[PDB]
């Protein structure tokens, strides 16, 4: 053991972290008069409509 | 001068005793509301702002 022939030091370290996500929403608010233009063998209504607004530029 | 005009098609059930119908009950409701003059003008972009915007890489 003498001239530090066994005195030793030694560290080590590892790290990591990772992470993720993802999110998606929507809403609508509204009212819409449709027209039904077709009825199905189950007596089921196919229905379509549509609105235009103009208010000043657009 | 600014003109409303208004164009659909109407349920007769759904008018109230006040010959009224509120325009969400109108299937294919058609509302333009416009204005001319100096006014109307005022809210029109350039041609060149125009021009740019559609054109523009950014």
């Amino acid at each position: 053991f003498g001239n530090s022939r066994a005195d030793m030091e030694a560290s080590g370290g590892n790290s990591f972290n990772g992470k993720g996500g993802a999110n998606a929403s929507n809403t609508f608010s509204g009212t819409l008069t449709v027209t039904v233009d077709q009825v199905l063998a189950n007596g089921n209504l196919h229905v379509v409509g549509e609105k235009q607004i103009a208010i000043n530029q657009g | 001068t600014e003109f409303i005009r208004f164009s659909g098609v109407v349920n007769p059930r759904t008018i109230s005793g006040s010959n009224s119908v509120p325009s969400t009950q109108v299937a294919d409701a058609r509302i333009e509301y416009v204005g001319n003059g100096y006014i109307n003008e005022a809210q029109n972009m350039g041609w060149l702002q125009r021009f740019f915007l559609n054109l523009s890489p950014m």
